[PDB]
């Protein structure tokens, strides 16, 4: 069909005035130009009921022709020891012992520890090979030696796996082991299990210098050019402190070895310990520790789980920060990617006259029309407007290339119908490796996905997406905000999380009033901790939202294009393993906010109460909407009316997203509850946050929790929040061409808030 | 003694596909008992502002919550102007697409909603 | 109508011979003598299409008549701190300093901290009264002197509170000041909370020696009769850090103490430190450490939550053995109960021939017939059959003194008919002082129970009483089986859980086979353990029940009768709170065993997967049934048959708790699929952690999970497990007068386990 | 300026009340609507081997999660030979019983059924 | 021997070389303590004329390069005396706002950094055995210790 010919992305999310932004393109094949503009995004659904797509030109030193070319992507999670001198190359008897953990033992060839040239078979590898773990040398000619181990690996069970190389005797030997305990493999001690071997072969070949690097994880592709080794046979599961020794082992120190013991450290070559490095604050870093005094440290590459559940791990210990001697696994998956690492085809640097808004790099290849949108911010220190909208790009990265229709066998019952889906939603499925994965999607092995990178081609990012669960989602839902802002005449500024993050509550208090997306799920506690800081003296803010601060996030110390999210039993799409909740970037819980007692009612007033994708309801006049002091929020609606009752997004204002006032989870006692939703159908739902026990009936007409609650209270010197609690309210901004309950509601409040005078104080 | 995984398997497909054949038997026993459940997802396919009937929702209990590979979907081919239907392959693999054009999307799901129901009656 | 006129409990659930139980008996007047007798225990459901009511008499020393009296039960939360020598009455100037969190601020007048006599009006105390903070000394005229504040306290809002006892000015003066934080509170820093008042009134009288205990948490009777204290007017919420002074303290002081400063430490009285004694096992004592140096050492009474989030709680870490300065609070409920502290009306010394089974003693009043049942062991050291029975009686404790069809609003929601309820229940509604709450009930503050207890009378554990789900739910449900045993050939020994907790696997390995209750819901650590000790060597268990590995328990070490149990998401009746799900007993994590990596499915072949109580379903069987490795289970059973249509627990095999096989929660791989459940209405429903997303149709007949699951695997050395995943199973043995499918196959397991030749081998 | 903590109330308690106005016409609209699922919990009130059908389902998933203040149930006079209509009240009272007896507890689970419908038309 | 926090600024915008100057001492950590009124924090700027070029040496921390690498090898000359800790270089021109939160330890602009040498990173139970500096901003430019400088000191 029409196939996506051209793919790109951004360095960073946003920027500032005087500052540099690098797009890295790539194309199907090398041949052609492309063509490069800026625009500036405006609205973003096409939908013939709304305003249709709206953008404009810029004039600016970015646009030209430039050469497009195809960028090759390495794609896998795998620990990469640079040797440049053949230190791990060794000349006579040399034994390898690691611990394995493996998730998927039949699927494929699956290099395990490496220095291994594939192009000509030159090195030593241990890897699986259909089942089983083959140990292998050789020495570039073909010509190869191999021992197989008899008894097949099972899935999930911890082996200690020892391979021999022994000039003396011309032999090569494997010895395997199960080390399975009560709580650290698939099944326990009840089992009768038969998985111990020793076996030898005959070693006709010598082992020669590969011209790689060492590999945990992986096999090496060919000789490295420009000192890159190429990665292939990924493997999926845990290892855990692998060693190469500088003599051969016996059966005796094997079995030594696989009850954790150090055995001659005065032979080791090298040693890793891929715990060495966890402190208080976790382990926020990709260096990995030579426990044995040689200096062959290694790099983790495309993100491997770090602070994961070791050999010896017995739960007496849940926190990996407690316990480091238990937690010295990595998981690498075949399917991460936390960098594309492609080379620059052009970049930015921002004018001095040039609008905080939104942005995005419009490049025109053959018939394929790409965007790559970013952020511009305003001078450094400065705000140019009294307005400041905050782009949720903690959750853009979350829903970053959202694969739930094609992976989840749900996909279609949560949403209330069959979903529609673009040619980006078959371009991710037809080419996984160039992308990566959402963390609503799950690996191969069946874990759901941790860490996202903002380094990376994002599919669902660009303005003309339109999304499986209903009409439109991430950033095309908040253009809808941006549109409404432009029709009218407010002057705003465009700020992100990350920049958030990075500033604190003084980015939010150069401004009257902060206006959030239509779906700000994920923030960091930091962000939480900025809003609290920010409404407490004299902020003012409107949550245009629902399902607002739900999943706590951590954004990578070292590398700040990274998210890490971890997941537990709620509104989720996995559940994290048993010891593994605690984040590696900050060595804290982090699951979600209401369960660390940071609920989203004691910031925002309202939060989570029920989700739900077949269409939208609108919402009816509370008793509150006839008080006295809400009469300047209330102004030009009559009091018999529906507020909402049409719109773009799912055909009404209350939909896809409900967040309720409680008392109990921290509203603060002064709020007044203005409306709230109704004609909600059995697709929405009871979250499992509510639930002790599941009964019968828990849904939309049959439960008082499926409800949105519009509410409003108000803070110390002059502050005051208010909020819509629906994802669906941006979505009915523009319905009747701007003639509306909604937009005039949303303007009044608006009014009242970028004045000087007080929050009318509730 | 357990010393090969390949002479084990997942003993809970022998009781899936006995699930499966007494759960495709009852949806077509809803769909002859009740024949006004097509014409009622017809006119409205997404319950706006008329929520389904419990026999329906019990025939869209069924049908949306099967494994992903063989799943119908419907693919976009122009936005507002065109609509196929399209099945679920494998990673790496484009999808099957049907022959027939669709005006609007709520004519593409209830066009998927009948070839489900004749799917389920071919297997039977 | 009918009411319940005796009671009774027994100090230890299990004795064996040669040793001693003491019994304890309260009338409701103190008036005539009762009745006593020992019985053996045999069927306890009244049914009438069952077997009915069976006993037998057994001739002992204990049996002859006993004055009836009543014994008056001491009932909430409280610390208690012996003064004989008036040291915490002083004679000038004092303050109190305390941090104060109140969960019902407005219920009755709620003693906070005092040395007071109630009945004489005499001491000092610090009191919540009409939901204001009130100071008051009294002389023992009649004649008091208080000091009001003027703010009244917000729920569960920390305060700190300086109550000021000054002669040189003739002044009580008292401080109030909230301390929130970012998590600590209900509400958070948004809300422009006004609670801080310093108030002052004249004192015309002198506090005198009030001839009491000094109570946190309560406030004194009378004076004390043979040293001991009674306490009236329970407190609900967190106290935290209570001291007395010396001297008089100004603002500044008071200023300094809500900082959390230790101000002038020589001039302190005394110093409650509540986190005092946390080790990296828990807080496992009632020991409370004055910090003073002055040994005024306190005692917990009623067992109060120890572990509780304090004052300056953050939540940067939630496990209180890592930061144990912002645990130093305790809960204080209204309504718990530990002992009931009774006197000893007759005891019980167990006969050289007496034959281990269930007996109970019973006691023949007026018109009211009670039992107290008891288990009765083989020596030490000895086992005298071999089968043993495991009484569940650590699920005894769990639903012990059950209200849910009285206290949650979805009880009969959970279920799928209205309940019958007998006397008994009414009788805990009526006196709840007596009796006391079970782990599915909450407190009065809202929050779940945590602490269960074997002395008191618990009311649906006599084998006459009838559960509201259904027909019989604990100690008649394993009747069901003892009776099933009684009537064929079967010899056996009874032991129980507490027993397997502290004897390990050398408990079970003197048996051939070990049978389970109906319902072994709540386990130790060390029962996993010892299960698996004994399946991995040689054992051989039947698992004739469902829901049986679900919740981690731990004993209370210095208090044997008392058992513990904290709850998270899943199938449970509340959770708790957000810095509290590490136990007190031992500083472990300990919730659902499924998220410790020790799911049911590791030990016992099959797990939790599905609950519903309207009706029970049928079995149908399965492929596996016709092969020949399993023909001895299935012998007498055609292969076309259904297994258990019909039975007296919801008139079905396969109800009220269904299991199954699931491969990667744990299951074996030579596990045999045997039969499954169908018939299952849209009352059963798919548990909550097998959810991911909420979406319509996770009930009975719509969903894969909704099924029971017969298995069978073999374990090495002969040994094997059979599971029937059912409640219902026991209560289907004796339909058609013992002639049914359900029997046979029972009867085939258990002839071929107690042969000498090993398990058949899968 | 927050002071005074009478000064402020629970506000879900204004959309409990227009919800659970909204839930009763809806309860009696379907037990107009369909007058035979009576008939039918009075065939069958546990569903043992004969489900219930959705709208008698739906009447039982208003009546089962209501507040326990004021609540029916079944108190058994004499076990399988007399059986009451109880009333739940507070911490300390006896419950209120009614006058009728019965026999079997399946005709006391009709009776409060019937007993609720009158409630729930009693109140309009 | 007292702390101080120095930040380099090259401005092309407005053509200006910037520099900030700022004392850090606490109570331990200085050769001196916090009775002396201490005033040795500045900001001054300069006017850039010419642009910086490739040097074609290695980066070094104490010391300069001498001529441009010959066999790969750079010669070190001008041997700085003392401690130094947490070097950093940005892609961006900071203010004085920017060096103000730096002075107090905050790593501004974590997306914006080049390069970030964390002298502490490799600290086990068994002490920092090893040359190897790491980069503590993702971008792989991991130094080198040379002739031994002493590992381990106070910050
Ligand atoms: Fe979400
Ligand atoms: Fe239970």
């Amino acid at each position: 069909m029409k196939d996506i010919a051209i793919r790109g992305y951004c360095d960073r999310p946003s920027v500032a005035t005087g500052e540099t932004i690098r797009f890295y393109v790539s194309a199907n094949e090398t041949r052609g130009t492309f063509d490069a503009e800026l625009v500036r995004l405006i609205h973003g659904d096409s939908n013939p009921a709304g305003p249709g797509y709206k953008e404009e030109a810029i004039k600016s030193d970015l646009e030209g022709q430039y050469p497009a070319r195809f960028q090759r992507t390495q794609f896998g999670s795998y620990v990469e020891v640079a040797d440049p001198d053949a230190g791990l190359q060794p000349d006579g008897a040399f034994s390898v012992h690691l611990f394995l953990w493996s998730t998927t033992p039949s699927r494929g060839r699956q290099g395990i520890a490496s220095r291994w040239n594939d192009e000509r078979q030159s090195g030593w590898n241990l890897a699986i090979e259909d089942g089983r773990v083959v140990f292998t040398i050789g020495d570039g000619s073909g010509a190869t030696s191999s021992v197989v181990s008899d008894r097949p690996l099972f899935q999930q069970i911890w082996y200690s796996i020892t391979g021999v190389y022994d000039p003396e005797k011309k032999q090569l030997r494997l010895y395997q082991k199960s080390v399975v305990n009560r709580t650290n493999s698939r099944f326990g001690l009840v089992v009768p299990l038969d998985s111990d071997c020793a076996v030898s072969a005959d070693a006709t070949v010598k082992a020669a210098d590969s011209e790689t690097s060492l590999l945990i994880a992986g096999l090496g592709e060919a000789a490295a050019q420009d000192g890159r080794t190429w990665c292939i046979a990924h493997y999926n599961g845990k290892v855990d402190a692998p060693k190469i020794y500088g003599c051969a082992l016996g059966q005796d120190d094997a079995e030594k070895l696989s009850r954790g013991e150090i055995v001659r450290p005065i032979s080791r070559l090298a040693h890793w310990d891929f715990s060495a490095g966890i402190g208080l604050n976790g382990i926020p870093t990709d260096h990995v520790v030579d426990a044995s005094g040689y200096g062959h440290h290694g790099r983790c590459m495309n993100q491997p789980s770090r602070g994961s559940t070791g050999w010896n791990w017995d739960g007496h210990e849940e926190n990996f920060i407690h316990c480091p001697e238990q937690y010295g696994a990595l998981w690498f998956h075949e399917d991460c990617l936390d960098d594309c690492r492609w080379e620059k085809d052009f970049e930015f640097t921002v004018p001095e006259g040039l609008k905080s808004d939104f942005y995005a790099v419009k490049i025109r290849y053959e018939d394929t029309e790409d965007y790559i949108p970013f952020f511009v911010l305003p001078p450094r220190g400065t705000a140019t407007a009294p307005i400041l909208v905050i782009a949720s790009t903690l959750s853009y990265l979350a829903y970053a290339n959202e694969q739930i229709m094609h992976k989840a066998d749900i996909g279609q019952a949560v949403a209330g119908h069959t979903p529609v889906l673009n040619e980006n939603d078959v371009e991710l499925h037809k080419n996984l490796s160039y992308y990566g994965l959402s963390t609503y999607d799950g690996h191969i092995d069946g874990r759901g996905v941790q860490y996202t990178s903002w380094r990376r081609p994002i599919m669902n990012l660009r303005p003309k997406h339109r999304q499986g669960f209903g009409s439109i989602w991430e950033l095309p839902a908040d253009l809808h905000l941006i549109d409404w802002l432009n029709h009218n005449g407010f002057e705003y500024d465009v700020a992100t999380e990350h920049d958030l993050n990075d500033q604190g509550a003084e980015l939010l208090r150069r401004y009257k009033v902060v206006l959030t997306g239509s779906h700000p799920e994920y923030q960091t506690w930091a962000n939480a901790d900025a809003w609290e800081d920010y409404l407490a003296d004299g902020g003012r803010g409107m949550y245009l939202a629902a399902n607002g601060m739900y999943w706590i996030v951590e954004v990578h110390p070292e590398k700040p294009w990274v998210m890490e999210v971890r997941k537990e039993l709620g509104v989720t799409a996995w559940e994290a393993p048993p010891g593994e909740y605690h984040y590696s970037t900050n060595g804290r819980r982090g699951g979600r906010f209401r369960g660390r007692a940071r609920a989203t009612q004691k910031i925002w007033g309202t939060g989570m109460s029920s989700f739900g994708f077949d269409h939208s309801g609108y919402f009816v006049q509370m008793p509150d909407s006839q008080d006295e002091r809400v009469a300047w929020i209330m102004e030009g609606i009559d009091p018999e009316e529906r507020i909402g009752d049409g719109g773009l997004v799912g055909g009404g204002a209350g939909g896809y997203e409900l967040d309720r006032y409680d008392l109990a989870l921290g509203t603060p006692p002064n709020t007044l509850l203005l409306a709230s939703s109704v004609e909600h159908s059995v697709v929405y739902t009871v979250i499992p946050d509510d639930k002790a026990f599941p009964h019968p009936g828990m849904n939309g007409g049959e439960h008082p929790f499926v409800r949105a609650d519009i509410t409003y209270f108000s803070t110390a010197n002059g502050g005051g929040m208010f909020a819509t609690s629906s994802i669906s309210w941006l979505g009915s901004l523009s319905w009747n061409d701007y003639d509306n309950n909604v937009s005039k509601m949303t303007k009044n409040v608006l009014n009242q808030f970028i004045k000087d005078e007080p929050a009318p104080r509730v | 003694c357990v010393r090969d995984p390949s002479n084990y398997r997942d003993r809970s497909a022998d009781w899936y596909a006995f699930y499966d054949e007494r759960r495709r038997k009852e949806i077509i026993d809803i769909i002859d008992e009740h024949p006004e459940i097509v014409e009622e997802h017809a006119a409205n396919p997404f319950g706006y502002r008329k929520h389904p009937s419990p026999y329906l929702q019990r025939v869209h209990n069924y049908f949306r919550m099967q494994p992903t590979f063989g799943r119908y979907y419907i693919y976009s081919e122009r936005e507002w102007d065109a609509y196929r239907i399209a099945t679920i392959r494998e990673f790496g693999e484009l999808p099957e697409l049907g022959d027939e054009r669709f005006k609007t999307e709520e004519e593409a799901m209830h066009a998927v909603f009948l070839r489900r129901i004749e799917d389920v009656r071919a297997e039977l």
